[PDB]
């Protein structure tokens, strides 16, 4: 990586919920490259094509390079080193490798109302994360790309404000975002013989006894069924509805297994008694 | 043999499709496949021909499936099945095994079913293997991007039937009704049904009643797809509860030449009140919604539908 | 002349568009889905008049344009992966009855590893078919083969099928500046489609009777000589696309920096354009090293590599594939090199490197631990293994 | 041992019945059908219990095996010509999962020519797919191979496909002494059928999973060692079958007074035999003419090749078969064995040969004249084409 | 519009199956493929999946046809001949043609139109092409010497099916009746029929009537195989008719979702009086024919045959 | 360079389908019945279809065969005829050896077969046996394309046939061939009762069109002339014609033409398939054998 180094390119990581705000991580992106672009920058703006086929709710991504140099590094397909982490939904900072490679002096935005002390909760160890952006996108797009993309800028400057006031269908709420957004600084791979020592007898599994480990999906949640047992008739039409097993019926009532639930609503829909509500994630801490 | 479900309440708590699978959120024919193996039991061989339901639910390098499954190719459903039933009959004839024979059941999608598997299907009840063939129906390829398939409805918008001036309703073929295709012209072939992940009771006993038969059996299933349909994830039992309100979608079983409706559909709505929740429809013009109500009513009148659409 | 930044998938379309196909036949399966969708699209906002059939499968997309071909009309089709060895049986009756059918391939790798990446396998199964196949490894190169391989394929002289290969993502989904030839151009450059044969109840004619035993080998020798005659008629092609659009392509080989080179990387599609990449670094470092991507691999340009790939101390061979078995065991292009090169086998040596496995990135690294390789036989002229499964053994 | 005056159809029946295979599917083409029939009478007259399932068509028949292998079950199927290539897809997924199926190919050509006479051309476009692959040249042969390649694939140590290939009419119908086997000198020599993962209700397995992008190279490096170690299992069977069988076969060449062999004729199938007949009847003239025969083609012999045809002026490469476009314009045969000699391309010559096209007869005179440019091109040292097309060329 | 055929007299003399092919005597699908053709007219494409129709007729290096054929895989009959629709319906509306469109017909075998051409024929029909899909059944694989397939009668004798201790009946699979298969689930299906040689006046009315028919039809028709079905050269149209009033075969339109038999059977006679003819059935006892009768008995009930056997 | 001294090739030919089955089994259970032998089947006779000139070769010698792989018998020394109209029509004697011997299955006399043979060239001695009466036809669906034949050897009219053909040249002993044979009482007749009289003293790739595409026939298909597949006619009686047409509407071959004097009957392609006797109503058709005809 020493003789094909890039010191001129920006990475940029953009999460987002599969399939309802895959196209808001790509506006987020288009955006920024089509600005930088105006300045003379070499730009590269694609999708996670790991993450196809998207899922609803699933953990997906939208990659940005920004270099004054021309790209060598067109075929990999996601950016390993980000140095811009954009998150287009709140909750994505529970439970998400959001920080993984991250490179020094390395910018986090992130569209919620919640306080920045708050979402370190969510975080954990920050480590060579350099700063925090927090923008309520929701009511300044009342799209959410410019909202974001603004405080994108405020916090980085990658391009200039004008520039990309210049790409956006609302540069009005891109400004605000561009205003609003809360600045906080903050202080500053596996070997191929046991990647071939990982691979069991022609791909062979053993079937899973109780759950399937090798894709908890409890990351995917946005919000989360909660239950009022004054409420529950125990019919049970939701654990008969359950796409994801994550409801068990005891003697209390349907038990709902948090491990793995996706906050479809499902059993929240169907619920004749209306003893089942959708409340965010993040007004959780397990 | 397995025993008739009476209820909700008494059905059966154990789990043979465990939490773990990268299906979208609200996913159709996850719970179509979670409602199967709840109602196939522990002895039970799954064949997964490539779709939603292979990739989704090994990514990656895993499974959900507490019983053996085997992936197939998206041609070969039922021609893999066939095999691994002649495996077993003969292993256990020629002393070559002590395992009991298993309920063999191929999960395959609709163009798995209908479109790219039906010679393997149809082969496969000619020559009456002892196998459980069941087709989950999402209206396209789905694992592709959502595609159209012979079980997408008329006017349907999909990335190949996309609606333009010189083809406004996008997709201009109405679909093909394969359990009807399959159910005249093979004498071996004991039991055919129609199923709603809307009524997961009626599902899981037509499962099993299948698979009581000694012989190939073929039950398709209906299961609504929120990222292909375009529809909130929260919608699908919804929508599929609508799609037999509608007529879109008929629950029936047709043995010894009758067809024998399992849900009394007193008053049927219009096909509009289904389509209006799905922007797979949403650029279709009244005139559009006219072909599809006519051809519903059509449909209805085969298996013996006849009661009268409400407010048309 | 309008340049626009398109992906590979988009600019196939769009040289399809131009080509003014007749008949399309679709079926999905990634990463090639996006040009049937795109298509789809040309053709249901009237960007195109054409006839879009939805096949029921691969097999069939092959068999909808055979019949469709021969009833005189321009066709193309595609698909990927499994999805290319499902339609094998069809391939050999489209070469043997001369109808020049296109069939686009973004490379898949087989079942398994499955569904998500490249890998030159599965069209490198359709070795024998009698096609006109080759690699585009930009965007712009894809749209490019498109118009080419119809002059060439549709050309009386030739009247064969094209297999216009591009790689999975790559270059299916990257996006690159590629001009968008104007009609103007492309009429210019490409005739109506006529064979010597067609089903025509005015003009009645009989396509494929069960020949004589002893009419066999006329035939194939038939058919022979009409592959070797293919080179003659692309380097026609090659001048004309020039002169018409602007753009001078080599024939067979892309070569970048090989008159002074001491060792060279031989290979094929996008992956090269990455050793280049690796290439020019080393060339500023003083070393000596180069790059030759084949535009042709079929039919192969064996005398061509024999008279200009002959004065290389080491040459490594690429091939992004699992020909699992074969001789030296890399992949095809090792083998068929090594076939051109054989009188020079002594003097000129030869290894193979086998990445890019599984639909892998091959990398920056890994294209200069080949480059670092080839010195270590430069300097020692011998050769221990015939070939390196990268990243397991180099 | 009885030996009786039968066809190859037969005789890989009677192996395919010393195997006690549990598990067949059947499909009728020409002129691998007899082997089905007999098999069905064989069932049909109690000589083997066996399921015999009715294929509906050859993409199915590999892949009821298929199914049939994971359950457990030893199986046997089988094609010719264009219904090897229509159930293309399924083998690299057979492969792939490590399920040791046998198939039986009596050669023929594609479409065209068609529904006459051989090819090694539909067999050889499964080159790639990761199975065992051979010719066998005389009904004794294809009996024998069966029993081999059941051994080597089902070994848990190669746990791999096999395809059991004979010359079509050559061997499959031509009568030939055939020294069938007892039932206690197979089950000496092939054990039952034990994989690694099996479909079992008790002992669940996932077989097939959708792996990581990261997981695709370890796969497919892991499924290639396997092949690698094909020949050492190989040369087992070959010593353990003659000391059973009383017959000791040749691993990898069938060689024919090459000893003191100046130039010698390189191939594989029936053919062979013919030039068995003339390399004898030269060596009678004073003529120091050989022939190497090759017995096994996948895995490749590449450094066994290297060690035993290096002694030679000049080989000839006789390729029955059309793989169009190929390098040096001959066939697979000629490229890979030039590959294989790549280190002496400059002392030992080689030319490829063309012929048996269509199924035509290589007759005794077309040898002849192989035989005599051989000598001319190892007395001048020079080779003019690298390839003649008989008998249109030579 | 093709006219109706009033009679046999009333017929035309023109032939587009000409006199010259390697065909058995008395071949069966060869009349069938003289009938259709002779229905069909000049403007005509016939597409040939691989079989008797194919090989036999074009061996060697030509073919009786006066009309416009190509020759297709037994793998995909219909999928070819939906190229060849979609072709001639594109090439006419871009105007690069001033051809008028043909009548397109697809000529398989019981074999590529039952067993490996199903998915290749539903599909045409899905899509609806404007093509004339007909299988002669002559129930066997009969080029390839004669082998076990869907279309074969229960107990019937083929290599791949022959008589043993095992299998006293050397096939035990019941046929695949495909008429019926076809007839459903396929909304742009306009015409579906069953026809016999032994009524070529009816064979070429249901051939005209299915080429009338705006959007895909098929007609399945039953074949004769004196080499297969082993019986005289001269006993063809005899083993026509005879399956018929035997109730073997039956003769019908479905159209509408009703079926209109075809020919009047005031009384149809016990199988064994036509199966005896066939030394393809001379190894089944009177269980098996019992057999065979309650399932054609059952097969009669299908299309409206309630009459008893005499 | 290659000749094979010791190597006597046999030539027989037959009627397809009826006599496919007879004329292998007469040439399998010579070459069991030795020396090297090889039997088999024309395999580009196959598939076999009904009254086509079909063929079974034989080769017996004391060295060991080397040509084994030839399709046919180039240069035959025993010309065998199950049938007897196939001296009409068929180049049965094409390459002949010399000191040869024809054999044919017949009750009619030699100087009637002689009638239509013309040149006998390098045949040395003509064979007529009457296997008719001694044993039947056999035909099965068995034993095809390779399989075995779960009937036997010899079972049928190849025995008394064989027999007629040993007598002649003695390549075999009779005792060994009825070892073979299911019938060695017929083979005993065949052998005594077979009366033997002595006699007397580069283009192709041109003619390979484009991608073998043919243009398609008007009126005939020349390149399939199929009158020669006859063992009988059909004669009509038109005082007993009613002109209906039936014949003609249920003719495979498309042989009979309508005319304003009624059906004629075209005997360049028409196989005899004798359906048009069978179904015309009027029975104005009759089925007579071909060999009572000149042209
Ligand atoms: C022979 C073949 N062709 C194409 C593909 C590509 N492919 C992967 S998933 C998929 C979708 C399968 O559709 P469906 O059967 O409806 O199942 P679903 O995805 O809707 O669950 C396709 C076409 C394949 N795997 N194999
Ligand atoms: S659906 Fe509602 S009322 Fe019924 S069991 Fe669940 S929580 Fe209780
Ligand atoms: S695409 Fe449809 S079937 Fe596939 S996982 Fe998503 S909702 Fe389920
Ligand atoms: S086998 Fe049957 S269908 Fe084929 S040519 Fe002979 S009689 Fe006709
Ligand atoms: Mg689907
Ligand atoms: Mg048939």
């Amino acid at each position: 990586k020493d003789l094909f180094a890039e010191p001129n390119l920006k990475q940029i990581t953009v999460w987002a919920r599969g399939v309802v705000m895959n196209k808001d991580a790509r506006d987020i992106v288009v955006a920024l490259t089509e600005a930088a672009a105006k300045e003379g920058k070499y730009v590269q703006a694609w999708e996670n094509y790991v993450d196809l086929p998207d899922r609803i709710y699933v953990p997906v991504r939208a990659y940005a390079r920004i270099s004054s140099d021309p790209i060598e590094s067109k075929y990999i397909y996601e950016n390993e080193t980000p140095d811009i982490v954009v998150l287009v939904e709140e909750s994505l900072i529970k439970g998400v490798p959001i920080l993984k490679g991250i490179r020094p002096g390395s910018t986090l935005v992130v569209n919620t109302k919640r306080s920045i002390d708050t979402i370190l909760e969510f975080l954990g160890d920050t480590g060579n994360l350099a700063q925090i952006v927090t923008v309520d996108a929701n009511s300044m797009a009342e799209g959410i790309a410019a909202p974001i993309a603004g405080a994108v800028v405020k916090a980085t400057g990658i391009v200039d404000v004008e520039n990309l006031a210049a790409v956006v269908k609302n540069p009005a709420a891109m400004r605000r975002g561009y205003a609003e957004a809360q600045v906080r600084q903050l202080p500053p791979a596996v070997s191929a013989t046991e990647l071939l020592r990982q691979m069991p007898f022609a791909g062979t599994v053993p079937s899973p006894v109780t759950e399937n480990e090798g894709m908890v999906t409890g990351n995917w949640r946005i919000q989360r069924p909660i239950i009022d047992r004054e409420a529950c008739t125990e019919c049970y039409t939701c654990w008969i509805y359950c796409p994801d097993s994550c409801i068990t019926r005891t003697e209390e009532g349907p038990v709902f297994n948090m491990k793995y639930c996706k906050g479809c609503g499902l059993c929240t829909a169907v619920c004749p008694s209306g003893a089942l509500t959708n409340v965010p994630e993040l007004d959780f801490k397990d | 043999m397995l025993d008739r479900i009476a209820s909700i309440k008494k059905a059966p708590d154990e789990e043979y499709y465990v939490p773990g699978h990268r299906t979208c959120a609200g996913c159709g024919p996850a719970l179509t496949y979670r409602l199967v193996a709840k109602a196939a039991g522990p002895n039970t061989i799954f064949i997964g021909p490539t779709g939603c339901m292979y990739v989704a639910n090994t990514s990656y390098g895993c499974g959900p499936w507490r019983v053996p499954w085997i992936h197939a190719q998206i041609t070969n459903g039922g021609a893999v099945a066939s095999g691994i039933e002649a495996a077993y009959k003969a292993m256990i004839r020629k002393k070559k095994t002590d395992a009991e024979f298993p309920n063999i059941i191929v999960m395959a999608g609709d163009g798995g079913a209908v479109d790219i598997g039906l010679q393997a299907l149809s082969a496969m009840l000619y020559r009456g293997h002892d196998v459980l063939f069941i087709c989950y129906d999402n209206e396209s390829y789905a694992n592709t991007g959502i595609q159209t398939s012979p079980t997408t409805p008329y006017g349907a918008n999909t990335t190949f039937t996309p609606p333009g001036e010189v083809v406004p309703e996008g997709k201009k073929l109405f679909p093909k009704d394969n359990p009807k295709v399959i159910a005249h012209g093979h004498p071996e072939l004991k039991y055919v049904a129609t199923a709603s992940i809307g009524w997961p009771v009626d599902l899981m006993n037509k499962v099993r009643k299948g698979l009581n038969q000694e012989g190939p059996a073929y039950i398709h299933i209906h299961a609504p797809c929120p990222k292909g349909w375009q529809f909130p994830a929260d919608k699908t039992i919804e929508m599929a509860k609508l799609a037999v309100q509608t007529g879109m979608f008929q629950l029936y079983e047709y043995e010894n030449g009758e067809y024998k409706l399992s849900v009394k559909v007193d008053k049927r709505k219009p096909v509009s009140e289904y389509m209006k929740l799905q922007k797979r429809f949403a650029h279709l013009k009244p005139e559009h919604i006219a072909k599809m109500q006519a051809f519903v009513d059509a449909r209805c009148a085969e298996v013996g539908i006849t009661v009268p659409v409400v407010a048309s | 002349g309008k340049v626009r930044n398109i992906s590979g998938c988009v600019a196939v379309a769009h040289g399809v568009r131009l080509a003014d196909v007749d008949v399309i036949c679709s079926y999905p399966i990634r990463p090639y889905t996006g040009i049937m969708s795109e298509l789809a699209r040309m053709v249901a906002d009237g960007e195109l008049d054409a006839e879009f059939v939805h096949g029921e499968g691969e097999h069939a997309q092959l068999s909808v344009v055979y019949g469709a071909s021969a009833a005189g009309a321009r066709v193309f089709t595609g698909s990927s992966g499994v999805g290319v060895t499902y339609a094998m049986e069809v391939y050999s009756p489209i070469s043997g009855e001369r109808l020049p059918v296109q069939m686009a391939i973004a490379d898949r790798t087989l079942d398994p590893p499955g569904d998500f990446g490249e890998e030159h396998t599965d069209a490198e199964c359709c070795r024998d078919q009698g096609w006109i196949q080759g690699w585009a490894s930009t965007p712009q190169e894809a749209l490019d083969n498109t118009l080419i391989y119809y002059r060439v394929g549709e050309d009386q002289r030739v009247l064969l099928p094209q297999y216009a290969c591009l790689d999975g993502y790559f270059v299916s989904h990257i996006l690159g500046p590629v001009d968008i030839p104007d009609e103007a151009q492309v009429k210019e450059f490409l005739p109506p489609y006529k064979n010597h044969h067609v089903l025509d109840p005015r003009k009645p004619q009989i396509i494929g009777p069960q020949i004589e035993p002893a009419m066999g080998p006329p035939l194939q020798y038939q058919r022979y000589q009409a592959v070797k005659g293919v080179h003659k008629v692309l380097e026609e092609a090659c001048d004309e696309f020039a002169r018409i659009f602007g753009r001078k392509y080599d024939p067979y080989l892309d070569e970048y920096l090989t008159d002074d080179a001491e060792v060279i990387i031989f290979g094929q599609g996008a992956h090269m354009e990455t050793a280049k990449a690796v290439a020019r670094r080393l060339r500023n470092l003083g070393e000596k090293v180069g790059v030759a991507r084949l535009r042709t691999f079929r039919p192969f340009p064996t005398e061509q590599i024999k008279e200009r790939l002959s004065k290389f101390k080491a040459i490594g061979v690429l091939d992004v594939s699992a020909n699992f078995g074969i001789s030296c065991s890399g992949g095809v292009l090792l083998s068929e090199l090594r076939a051109a090169l054989y009188d020079y086998g002594d003097k000129v040596k030869t290894v193979g490197f086998v990445a890019g496995l599984g639909g892998e990135v091959v990398t920056h690294d890994e294209f200069y631990r080949m480059f670092q390789k080839l010195k270590e036989i430069a300097k020692t002229g011998k050769v221990e293994q015939t070939s390196y499964w990268i990243p397991f053994e180099l």
